RNA sequence: UCCCCCGUGCCCAUAGCGGCGUGGAACCACCCGUUCCCAUUCCGAACACGGAAGUGAAACGCGCCAGCGCCGAUGGUACUGGGCGGGCGACCGCCUGGGAGAGUAGGUCGGUGCGGGGG
RNA sequence: AGAGCGCAAGGGUAGAAGGGGGCCUGACUGCGAGGCCUGCAAGCCGAGCAGGGGCGAAAGCCGGGCCUAGUGAACCGGUGGU
RNA sequence: UAGCUGGUUCUCCCCGAAAUGACUUUAGGGUCAGCCUCAGGCGCUGACUGGGGCCUGUAGAGCACUGAUAGGGCUAGGGGGCCCACCAGCCUACCAAACCCUGUCAAACUCCGAAGGGUCCCAGGUGGAGCCUGGGAGUGAGGGCGCGAGCGAUAACGUCCGCGUCCGAGCGCGGGAACAACCGAGACCGCCAGCUAAGGCCCCCAAGUCUGGGCUAAGUGGUAAAGGAUGUGGCGCCGCGAAGACAGCCAGGAGGUUGGCUUAGAAGCAGCCAUCCUUUAAAGAGUGCGUAAUAGCUCACUGGUCGAGUGGCGCCGCGCCGAAAAUGA
């Protein structure tokens, strides 16, 4: 399953591969047509505490700082076979809130 | 048989795929010229083959007719021919192996295949066996 | 690219259009005509396709 | 009999070829279904028509499982 | 057996045949060389030799290679060999079609039957040293309508059937004279 | 600089069917529970949520083997731009340039980008 | 992928175009770069723009049905508006 | 009125077609397009060619889909038999789905797939090339031939499409006896010049009764097949041979056995099967003719005679039979 993924691929640039673990929640700004990650704010495998949801909000804010630094803004999010509602929600939620 | 009504004429190019090797039996019968062999020509050779040596061994007919032979009832040009008159035929090209006997002597086969040669339109040859297969 | 003497000997009458156009690109008029051209890759290909009509020479 | 019949020619297939310059909108290739997929700067319509979205050159890219893609590399 | 071979290089393939030489090539897991035998020689040699026994090729290099024809391109339009391969052996085991001498008087022939014979040879994994001229076939208890399979073969030591363990070997079919002709002509 | 992992793109089966073995502290999945977000036309099987124990069986990652799938030269043919010849015809042959399919030897239980965690 | 994709057949397709539920009406008006096809006429595709509106968090999709058949120049007249 | 037929008058000079497509109460007529020619513009863009990229599904081949398909194995089902209704089990030189193997066929089947062609870019390419605008036509029955397909009957100077060519319009010239389109060759005119092309080089008839090496004795040549035959020549293979070969010749060619069964009668010699031993230098559980059936003649075998070769097989070339028509060959 990855229909959505392919939809965004042809869309444009600066994908946001939000692969989450059962407890972790990684996030990478991969740009296709070359395959290169930019802002890769990891979660549990980075520094943050232990609270998947609230941890997601912050790790999202982590992308914002690093991203706004490199002059990026295209919010080409990547659901990555995940329903927008819980953890993945806070991801783009916090990242776009700033 | 079974498939559907009519088929094209088509030409008979090189004696390529129309040719093989003694795949069964001891002796065999090979065509020297191209031609469509009729269902009757087959039955003619077959019956004459077994009728020669009574209670004979086993006769293998490798070829097989399936091409509808078209023909018009002595008139003119309305639509395609009804065909089927002579029945069917097989794309026999030089080198091919029509008949081949087995479990029998050499004289019976030598005569029977010779006889079954006249039953066929094409000038033919009779091959023994050799050992030409495909191995090591 | 050495010189290439090419003499016409076989009348193009009865041969396909392309071949005729070939001898035009080579500039061949009447029979038994002389024509010294370079040995360039293209010029070769044309004289080749009409080799049965003309006798090539290496000068 | 009752056979003499045939819809006239639709004249499909590859229209544009690789190494060809093109304007903006040129129907690169007409097709029956998905004998060819879109690609970089290449859109399609209902009849599965392939056409440029930008200006550049046509290029073909076979990819086995995925299929045969066609795109136009922009330049000026 | 022996056979006088030679090295090829640029001799025209077709024009070669017209002279009296049969084109061919030897090779193995490491080798590869354009060769060519003689028609008349190869003929009589390969007649008995066929593709079961080994034949060493004496190259002008004095090299005696234990080769065996891995394949032959039979020419259509009146049979005749066009090309020939030559797989060179060493010591590693190698598959190949070994002969089969069916021996015995099957019960089928007694009641008036037909000598059916499927695999007149069988491919089998085997060491180069092993060169069985043939394998005994105990065909005798075979009555009409019966058959013999590969799962019932007698295998000599150091060998295995490099085939499906169920394949057929031979059978016993009936005649087909008057009873069939008379019956079939009306029943069709 | 180098090795094992998590993500994710490239080559599009030499990367798979399979049989065996390895890995758990770290990563990953399974596992506990169903109050809250949310949900199964019925089920917390999945989708979702708050997370300790246990496991590494499942699944995935890494290696080994060629029984199947897969890739498969070399040599020689079949056919054929162009030139030419023979038959009454069905057709056949020669010079030049080109040249598969099949089959045989053989090859394969993957290679490779960038970002990130650990030594 | 040998099914399904309303109906013929073909090309296509489960990395959806196929089956289900939610909301809902782009089965819009005013346009149209540049094209395929083409003797003429006709047919066919269409980015992007404006107004305005549907679904979605959003990137975005929607100018009717996976697609190629389901049709008729002109004239003469009908009905409603401008 | 005549979309029909017939006629259409002086000369020289350049170029020079069509007999296709689309629609037509249209088919032997038209309209637009295509092909011809002028006039004015544009100037390496033309035909053809070298190199590079891309597209495609034929020849061929193949059996991975769709179908056909010969033989075997395995095997669900149907039929018959052993057997009994408590309804299974077993056989089944039977019909036979599915699966495997052996082996094949296909325009509307394709795992595979050339030569080639189409197109864009780069370069040669100055030609009665090409592009643009406008005046003017005619053409819209085409035919052979070669190649690839359909229809036909793998018939037609047949027909209908494609690629190319010639006649058309080059029934001007040479060859082919004569002959629009087969081979040569593209005629501005003149010459009592020379070389050549095809095809020819004894005479009618221009040129070698030329040279070397073979094949054929049928007038093949001077052109017809399946099939048939110690016609003649050349290459390769195997058997017998001076320890005595092939043919003919001299004798024998025997017993059980009148081989078993069978049969009005088979006795090696109407029909089916089995499928030895003795003597010997040799005679086979027996080849042909005969006979109601035996008797009798014969071969292989052995020996002697005899004395140098002999038989079979395959392949290459030329030739023979097969071969009967109408005014004169
Ligand atoms: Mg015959
Ligand atoms: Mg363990
Ligand atoms: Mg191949
Ligand atoms: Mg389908
Ligand atoms: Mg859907
Ligand atoms: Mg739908
Ligand atoms: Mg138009
Ligand atoms: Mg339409
Ligand atoms: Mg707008
Ligand atoms: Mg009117
Ligand atoms: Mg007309
Ligand atoms: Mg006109
Ligand atoms: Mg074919
Ligand atoms: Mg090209
Ligand atoms: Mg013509
Ligand atoms: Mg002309
Ligand atoms: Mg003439
Ligand atoms: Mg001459
Ligand atoms: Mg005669």
């Amino acid at each position: 399953k990855f229909r959505v993924r392919n939809r965004i691929k042809r869309t444009g640039r600066l994908r946001l591969s939000v692969f989450r673990s059962l407890k972790h929640i990684y996030a990478q700004i991969i740009d296709d047509e070359k395959g290169v990650t930019l802002v890769s704010a990891s979660s549990l495998a980075l520094k943050l505490k232990g609270n998947k949801t609230e941890v997601a909000r912050q790790v999202g804010r982590a992308l914002a700082e690093k991203a706004l630094a490199l002059g990026i803004k295209q919010v080409a999010f990547d659901r990555g076979p995940y329903k927008y509602h819980g953890r993945v929600k806070a991801l783009a939620e916090g990242a776009r809130e700033g | 048989r079974m498939k559907y009504r009519k088929q094209q004429r088509g030409r008979l190019k090189g004696a390529t795929k129309g040719g093989d090797y003694v795949a069964f039996g001891d002796f065999g019968l090979v065509a020297l010229e191209p031609a469509w062999i009729t269902a009757q020509q087959i039955e003619a050779a077959r019956v004459a083959m077994v009728r020669h040596f009574r209670r004979g061994g086993k006769i293998f007919i490798r070829i097989f007719p399936d091409k509808p032979y078209t023909k018009k009832p002595l008139e003119v040009r309305m639509g395609k021919g009804k065909g089927n008159v002579e029945g069917y035929v097989a794309v026999v090209k030089p080198g091919r192996v029509m008949f081949e006997v087995a479990g029998v002597t050499e004289e019976q086969a030598m005569e029977a295949l010779r006889i079954a040669g006249h039953k066929l339109p094409i000038k033919t040859k009779i091959v023994r066996r050799d050992a030409y297969d495909e191995a090591q | 690219m050495p010189r290439l003497k090419v003499k016409l000997v076989k009348s193009p009458i009865g041969y396909p259009k392309d071949q005729k156009a070939a001898l035009k690109a080579l500039g061949l008029r009447r029979l038994q005509q002389e024509r010294v051209l370079e040995d360039t890759p293209a010029i070769r290909g044309n004289v080749e396709k009409v080799a049965h009509l003309v006798r090539v020479e290496v000068v | 009999t009752k056979n003499g019949r045939d819809s006239q020619a639709k004249r499909l297939g590859v229209k544009r070829y690789e190494g060809q310059v093109v304007r903006a909108g040129n129907i690169l290739v007409r097709q029956r279904g998905t004998r060819f997929k879109p690609g970089k700067n290449v859109g399609m319509g209902r009849d599965f028509t392939l056409f440029a979205l930008v200006d550049g050159v046509v290029e073909f890219q076979d990819r086995g499982r995925l299929g045969r893609y066609v795109h136009v590399r922009p330049l000026a | 057996y022996r056979l006088k071979a030679y090295y090829r290089e640029g001799e025209k393939p077709s024009a070669l045949r017209r002279a009296g030489k049969l084109p061919g090539v030897m090779y193995n897991r490491h080798l590869n060389r354009k060769v060519y035998v003689d028609l008349v020689e190869f003929d009589k040699v390969f007649r008995q030799a066929s593709i079961h026994h080994v034949i060493v090729l004496e190259l002008p290099d004095g090299q005696s290679l234990p080769t065996l024809v891995r394949q032959v391109n039979l020419d259509k339009r009146r049979r005749r060999p066009e090309h020939v391969d030559f797989f060179v052996l060493s010591d590693e085991p190698v598959e190949m079609y070994v002969p089969l001498r069916f021996v015995g008087t099957p019960a089928g022939v007694r009641a008036g039957g037909v000598l059916q014979e499927i695999h007149r040879d069988i491919l089998v994994k085997v060491s180069p040293r092993n060169i069985p001229e043939f394998i005994e076939v105990d065909v005798s208890g075979l009555e009409i309508g019966d058959s013999l399979h590969a799962s019932d073969l007698k295998l000599p030591p150091g060998v295995e059937l490099a085939v499906s363990p169920e394949e057929t070997i031979a059978a016993v079919v009936p005649p087909e004279d008057v009873e069939k002709l008379a019956e079939e002509a009306a029943a069709e």
